């Protein structure tokens, strides 16, 4: 859902629903953490400094900033996908007539030659 | 009538021109900065115009902080006019 | 509706008979005798100036651009005479829903009278001096709006009839002591030729001197009053005219006594010096009805 | 321009907040005018004969545009009554409203000012502001995306990539190429508005970051293709790798972050049974790539721009986020698959 | 306030008699359930109407800002 | 529309000319029960077609008020009426000296009562008439409240996108 | 005699023709005094004591007076007759005929329109307002207040601070 | 709004609100109907249930339904030239 | 004093009108907060009715009586 | 309804005036004033006839901002006459 109906408008993270549990040491977090390290490699390409890998130790600021913002950004990702599924399952339960079930068949299909 | 009152003054004013007309037979761009500041101040005056006619039903404590606020910024605009305006 | 003609014809006579006052009262200031030969005390001269300029005096225009030059005196005389309508007096002719807003509006449109005259001349020589004359009027209209509001915020709405009723025991000169000093100076900016100076040319005299009486009357409403008396219209009519005449003497006082302030230093008296002073008093006049109960 | 320049820049920042947090139709008109009075001084700055022409062209094409918006505001008083920025209600009001928004975002019949205004800025800092100003009227379109007739919104999207895809071909001025890169990307902006409101704002997140990285790479002064040509051999060679990476992402290419908006634009459109329109979007996207392809030949090829004058001293520009944001602009394909939901 | 509403009923009754006199033969206008689709609250109505006949009374009643006696 | 009868309500409406009614504020104190009940009916039910019966009593009580002043102490009432119309719209200014002649004659009767300050909104109900609470204009709630379920989502397995 | 506002609306358009046409900024400037002053009557007739006079104070006695300076500062070229110029007279005659042809259709009540809305007569229904309010009457009778709209006061003050600072920096 | 206001409120935008004085709007009787109908999410998004209440609200501001009605009466009164016509006022 | 006593007599000597622009406008902000008189003016502004007062139905109500003069509600009588 | 029919026609004339140019540049800024003048009449009448009380302040705010564009854009006009001889739409260098 795009427009809020049950969720509170303008939230820092969620706060209305907190129970979901965020991912711990996820493969998704590692890629954002890799980009934080990658940003601390190409910064020495702009301002000409000796060695991209073994240069200035202000790289720790670049890794942490990508992790801290990324953790909050992925927390919203797990939240928004949950709400999207929650409203989907509630739509089937309340209406029932919109959904139809079919199982087990013996229907003929056209066979291809050559 | 307001329409009858206004038109009588103009029609008598036009008649005085014809008397003299028919009867006898035989650069610097520094001025612009003054003109602009007139317009920008008068709009702050336009916002400060309702004060004697507005303050009758509304709460005074909510208005007091907001009424002075426009005049303060009207002085800040004049404070920017002190940091070299020119020879004018 | 006959009263409109009883507020143009005696008013045009008042602008005419000013020529006596403007050089006899000004005369005794300069120890010279004014009008004396023409009439018994020179009373025949004001009407004699009308016969001289209107009928016999011909025209020699610089270019005459179709509609203009023969349109600027209509705007000059028309706006000066329409200012008499919203005036409270003992009783006003067709009283407006809001009084002083009509007064400030027709004075701000009276700037055009000196604007179209600058466009009438084809030469660049005249228009630079013409725009300088606009600057004398346009700048002082900023403060004129501020000092008006401070008097209104003390007591009464925009209606001019309510301004007479609020002055029952004491004048508004005493509570508005620095503001009353401002109206003596700010009014002189509108082509009075006392702090600064720049056929159809004769018609401008009939319009410019008309505004002088207009500012004298308008100061005698905002600051003077003494008594109202609705039952007796006789007592108010005589007492109002004497108060206005005393302010007319002060208008001719500045013209004789004091030299011109320079155009550059006119923008040092105002803007640099007056605008911080007027707004500080405006700040004071916002707090006054809140500090002590004073709402119409 | 001392301390007060930051205050002038702050009023553009605060101006968009008025547009962002709004319920009244006259409040956004105030919000647009907060930008009008605050961009013009930065458009001038040094005062140039080219700057005077650009600022007047920027004013007249945009002030008249916002005046058309105020008509639609007043029709919302004549019809439907209420002063709310929820729905447009009247079809008569929407015709003047969408065209007023097209004067700032749609661009297909209102592009004319862009290549002259963007070129007319004497400074690199003014180039960022025009790519940041486009955020403001997008907030309006996100509020009133229903009721507005789709027949004359999608024409503003289809034609814009056509004129954007041809309008950069005969241009050597570096500011002019980026001016038509706006119109080309604005077609993708005015296409997701009828088909699912989400990812339309993420299109801005990809675009604004990608464009802000571009002009900050041009902090080492360059205004033409030949002036950006002398950069690999005479100037910093490692810097041109990041210019290459950002330009490749500007066009639709999968291993880069710039392909990730182009995913959902077609995906949400195909869900609404439309195939003939997204096909035309993909073919015209090739024309966009060609400008960046020729501009990557200043970074890849030799091109012989050696010159007698050589720089030895180290360059120190402003560079606010010219190190953190290009890393997101080069690679975010694996980083942002589920991030579509996070924005809206 | 009662004097306002007493006049509004009397002005409508004169309008109802004029509608019955004018519409008789060709037009199929019955004038029932009023102009409103809801027909439960009923607004001012005679603010715009106020009887079409006699212009001398209509000009003084509508215009108040003009002249202003 | 269904309009009221041609006979309507109140025979011979209003006493005489204006300002006369504005001169006496004693109309607030004496005869208030018909005025307040009409006021209570009209704000609850906005239609003039329903609460016209209470308005019939208002105009009838209006004649009862003016007749009492015309019978006893008519000389101070006529002199006060000439004072208020000679001036513009002062109402109480420059007429307070002639107001002293008024009320003093009325004080002999039980009719005299001063307003002093303000009404401060008085609440009184006795007649009620059908109570009247819900009428307004609306007929239906329209589709009622929208269906919304709350259970709290657990985790939701697998993302919708191609990359998972 | 019957109409009050409808006559003033014709003069309003009459002054506006010298804007689509190009009669120089001198004669074109004169149009805003004619259309503005008559335009106040359109506002004033339905009410609005304060708002009706604001056009005289700002639009007429402030806006166009500053425009009086700029005509002398830039492009003066000594004022010329707006009849001798080519295409100017053609734009003026076509401008009036778009509105004056509609004036002929006002007779017999109904008039043809490009818009879907019908015009009819509307003489007594032109105002479409009852007495209602008495003491402190009219919606425009208390038009402006600093209360409730506190946010609007701050931004207007902020925008007027920008104008003074910016225009000083350009010159 | 793309970003909503929290805690502090700065609105007074919609029709039928806490007015400056005690004086109410001209269409306030019809204004209340549109607010009470579209307070739920599934009413204006559907735009089928509130069709009757909106048309009565549209009748208040424009007065188009009353204008066409008064047009027919005024034309027929003009049509009765040299014929029987009602006159009392 | 380095700024209190030093930058006072110089301000009175050079540009003397600028003293009044800060003193009068400054005290215009200070006075309406500290002085105990502003609270009285707010009460009379709310007490004076602009429109007619509404009548409520009586069903167990305190400090509410008839239109005649009686001890009910607030009713302002502050200072004569 | 009836009064709105004329001022909407007056709005279209002022709209074309913005879009029309012959030599002079001053007409556009004069038309910007006229456009805001025509919008001022349209806004006032809708609030005055159909009462709002709170919303009657909105055209007063609109009156202030109308002058802001007609001064800050008007200031740019003088800058053209400093670089060039006189203001002309015909006199432009940008391509």
């Amino acid at each position: 859902x795009x427009x809020x109906x049950x969720x509170x408008x303008x939230x820092x993270x969620x706060x209305x629903x907190x129970x979901x549990x965020x991912x711990x040491x996820x493969p998704r977090l590692a890629f954002v953490g890799f980009l934080g390290y990658c940003s601390g490699l190409i910064d020495n390409a702009i301002r000409r400094r000796p060695v991209l890998l073994a240069g200035l130790h202000r790289q720790l600021l670049y890794i942490t900033s990508f992790v801290f913002v990324g953790y909050y950004l992925l927390k919203r990702q797990d939240y928004m996908y949950a709400v999207r599924d929650h409203d989907m399952f509630s739509y089937i339960k309340s209406h029932x007539x919109x959904x139809x079930x079919x199982x087990x068949x013996x229907x003929x299909x056209x066979x291809x030659x050559x | 009538n307001l329409m009858l009152a206004l038109l009588t003054n103009f029609t008598l004013a036009t008649l005085l021109v014809i008397i003299a007309f028919w009867l006898p037979q035989l650069f610097s761009m520094k001025f612009f900065l003054v003109a602009i500041t007139f317009l920008l101040f008068d709009l702050e005056i336009a916002l400060l115009l309702p004060l004697p006619w507005a303050s009758q039903t509304a709460n005074l404590n909510t208005m007091l902080t907001m009424a002075l606020f426009l005049i303060i910024l009207l002085a800040v605009s004049l404070a920017y006019e002190w940091t070299q305006k020119g020879l004018e | 509706m006959i009263n409109i003609l009883m507020l143009i014809i005696p008013i045009l006579l008042a602008v005419a008979f000013l020529t006596l006052v403007e050089r006899k009262v000004l005369g005794y200031m300069q120890l010279r005798k004014g009008p004396n030969v023409v009439g018994p005390y020179g009373l025949l001269q004001p009407i004699a100036d009308a016969i001289k300029l209107f009928i016999k005096e011909p025209l020699r225009p610089a270019t005459s651009s179709a509609s203009m030059f023969i349109l600027a005196p209509i705007m000059a005389l028309g706006l000066a005479l329409t200012m008499w309508i919203p005036l409270p007096m003992p009783y006003p002719l067709i009283n407006m829903n809001l009084g002083v807003l009509f007064m400030l509006a027709m004075s701000s449109l009276a700037v055009y009278s000196i604007l179209w005259s600058g466009w009438a001349s084809n030469s660049k020589y005249a228009l630079i001096g013409a725009l300088r004359a606009v600057a004398q009027t346009i700048s002082y209209e900023v403060t004129l709006a501020i000092i008006l509001l401070s008097v209104l915020l003390m007591s009464g709405s925009f209606t001019l009839s309510t301004l007479i009723t609020t002055q029952e025991q004491m004048w508004l000169i005493l509570p508005a002591w620095p503001l009353a000093m401002m109206w003596f100076i700010s009014t002189l900016a509108e082509t009075n030729r006392a702090p600064f100076d720049l056929g159809p040319f004769a018609l401008f005299f009939m319009a410019e001197y008309a505004n002088i009486i207009m500012m004298n009357i308008f100061t005698a409403i905002l600051f003077l009053g003494t008594s109202h008396n609705p039952h007796m219209p006789e007592l108010y009519t005589i007492n109002f005219t004497i108060k206005s005449l005393l302010l007319t003497m002060s208008f001719l006082w500045i013209r004789a006594s004091y030299p011109r302030f320079r155009y550059d230093q006119l923008m040092h008296l105002l803007w640099k010096n007056f605008l911080p002073l007027t707004l500080a008093l405006c700040m004071w006049h916002v707090s006054l009805p809140i500090l002590t109960s004073g709402i119409p | 321009n001392p301390i007060i320049f930051i205050i002038i820049l702050l009023t553009i920042m605060l101006g968009t907040i008025i547009v962002m947090i709004s319920s009244h139709w006259l409040l956004v008109w105030i919000g647009f005018e907060m930008n009008m009075l605050a961009i013009i001084p930065i458009m001038m700055k040094n005062h140039n004969p080219r700057a005077t022409e650009a600022s007047t062209k920027y004013f007249l094409t945009q002030s008249t545009a916002s005046m058309l918006l105020m008509m639609a505001v007043i029709i919302n008083l004549m019809f439907s009554g209420q002063w709310t920025v929820m729905k447009l209600f009247n079809p008569m009001a929407s015709m003047l409203m969408t065209m007023a928004l097209a004067m700032k975002l749609g661009m297909a019949p209102f592009h004319f000012w862009v290549p002259e205004v963007t070129q007319g800025i004497p400074l690199s800092s003014g180039l960022i502001l025009l790519t940041w100003q486009k955020l403001a009227p997008m907030s309006v379109l996100y509020q009133i995306f229903p009721s507005i007739n789709l027949n004359l919104i999608l024409t503003l999207s289809v034609l814009s990539i056509l004129i954007g895809g041809w309008g950069g071909l005969n241009q050597t001025q570096l500011r002019k190429i980026m001016a038509y890169s706006s119109i080309a990307h604005m077609g993708w902006m005015t296409a997701v508005l009828p088909y699912n409101p989400t990812m339309t704002l993420l299109n801005l997140i990809i675009y604004i970051i990608m464009t802000s990285t571009m002009f900050t790479m041009f902090m080492a002064n360059s205004t033409t293709t030949t002036l950006s040509l002398s950069h690999t051999w005479n100037k910093t060679p490692i810097m041109t790798v990041l210019i290459l990476a950002t330009l490749l992402s500007m066009g639709g290419l999968p291993p880069l972050s710039g392909f990730m908006p182009k995913w959902m634009i077609i995906q949400e459109m195909t869900k609404n049974n439309s195939i003939i329109l997204p096909t035309f979007m993909a073919i015209t996207a090739l024309l966009n790539l060609y400008f960046y392809m020729r501009l990557t030949y200043s970074t890849t090829l030799t091109m012989f721009p050696s010159t007698n004058n050589m720089k030895m001293k180290w360059q120190f520009p402003l560079m606010k986020k010219m190190t953190f944001l290009p890393t997101m602009v080069v690679l975010s394909t694996m980083m942002l698959p589920l991030t579509p939901m996070l924005s809206v | 306030l009662q004097a306002e509403k007493d006049r509004r009923v009397l002005q409508m009754l004169r309008e109802n008699l004029e509608e019955e006199a004018t519409v008789m033969k060709d037009x199929x206008x019955x004038x029932x359930x009023x102009x409103x689709x809801x027909x439960x609250x009923x607004x001012x109505x005679x603010x715009x109407x106020x009887x079409x006949x006699x212009x001398x009374x209509x000009x003084x009643x509508x215009x108040x800002x003009x002249x202003x006696x | 529309e269904l309009p009221s009868l041609e006979d309507l309500k109140v025979q011979e409406v209003k006493v005489s000319s204006s300002v006369l009614k504005a001169a006496a504020h004693h109309y607030g104190a004496q005869c208030d029960k018909p005025n307040k009940e009409f006021m209570l009916c009209r704000w609850e039910e906005k239609d003039p077609r329903r609460c016209l019966e209470e308005g019939k009593l208002v105009n009838q009580c209006a004649l009862e008020f003016f007749r009492q002043i015309k019978r006893h102490c008519a000389e101070p009432f006529t002199e006060y009426w000439t004072c208020i119309d000679y001036s513009g719209l002062q109402l109480f200014r420059r007429c307070r000296k002639q107001q002293a002649q008024f009320d003093e004659c009325v004080l002999d009767k039980x009719x005299x009562x001063x307003x002093x300050x303000x009404x401060x909104x008085x609440x009184x109900x006795x007649x009620x008439x059908x109570x009247x609470x819900x009428x307004x204009x609306x007929x239906x709630x329209x589709x009622x409240x929208x269906x919304x379920x709350x259970x709290x989502x657990x985790x939701x397995x697998x993302x919708x996108x191609x990359x998972x | 005699m019957l109409y009050i506002v409808f006559i003033l609306s014709v003069i309003f358009v009459m002054g506006f023709v010298g804007f689509s046409s190009k009669p120089s900024p001198i004669y074109g400037g004169l149009g805003l005094i004619v259309s503005g002053g008559v335009g106040c009557g359109i506002v004033l007739n339905f009410g609005g004591s304060f708002l009706g006079l604001m056009v005289f104070l700002i639009y007429l006695g402030g806006m166009m007076v500053v425009f009086g300076y700029t005509t002398a500062m830039a492009t003066e070229q000594y004022p010329e007759i707006w009849l001798s110029n080519k295409a100017v007279l053609g734009a003026f005659v076509t401008g009036l005929l778009m509105e004056f042809f509609m004036v002929y259709y006002v007779l017999k009540d109904k008039e043809v329109e490009v818009v879907f809305e019908f015009n009819g007569l509307g003489d007594w229904v032109i105002y479409d307002t009852g007495d209602s309010g008495f003491f402190s009457e009219e919606a425009m009778g208390i038009a402006a207040l600093y209360s409730y709209g506190t946010w609007l006061v701050i931004v207007t003050g902020w925008s007027l601070l920008i104008g003074v600072v910016v225009i000083m920096e350009i010159t | 709004q793309k970003r909503l206001g929290v805690d502090l409120d700065r609105w007074m935008t919609i029709q039928s609100a806490e007015q400056p004085h005690k004086i109410p709007s001209r269409c306030h009787a019809f204004e209340k109907e549109w607010i009470e109908c579209a307070h739920g999410i599934g009413s204006i998004r559907a735009e089928k249930e509130c069709k009757i209440e909106f048309e009565d609200f549209r009748e208040c501001l424009l007065r188009q339904k009353t204008m066409k009605r008064l047009h027919a009466i005024r034309r027929q009164r003009e049509k009765l030239i040299k014929e029987g016509k009602y006159t009392p006022p | 004093a380095e700024r209190v006593a030093a930058f006072l007599k110089n301000v009175w000597a050079k540009e003397p009108v600028l003293v009044a622009s800060f003193a009068i406008a400054g005290l215009a902000v200070i006075l309406p907060t500290l002085s105990p008189y502003t609270k009285y003016s707010l009460m009379i502004n709310x007490x004076x009715x602009x429109x007619x007062x509404x009548x409520x139905x009586x069903x167990x109500x305190x400090x509410x009586x008839x239109x005649x003069x009686x001890x009910x509600x607030x009713x302002x009588x502050x200072x004569x | 309804s009836m009064v709105y029919m004329n001022i909407m026609m007056a709005f279209t004339v002022s709209l074309v005036g913005l879009l029309m140019y012959r030599s002079h540049l001053m007409s556009s800024l004069l038309c910007l004033e006229g456009m805001m003048l025509s919008l001022f009449v349209m806004a006032a009448l809708t609030i005055l006839n159909s009462h709002f009380t709170l919303a009657s302040m909105m055209p007063i705010i609109l009156l202030v901002f109308a002058a802001c564009e007609a001064a800050l854009g008007l200031s740019l006009l003088v800058m053209v006459s400093n670089t060039y001889g006189t203001d002309y739409v015909q006199n432009l260098n940008l391509l």
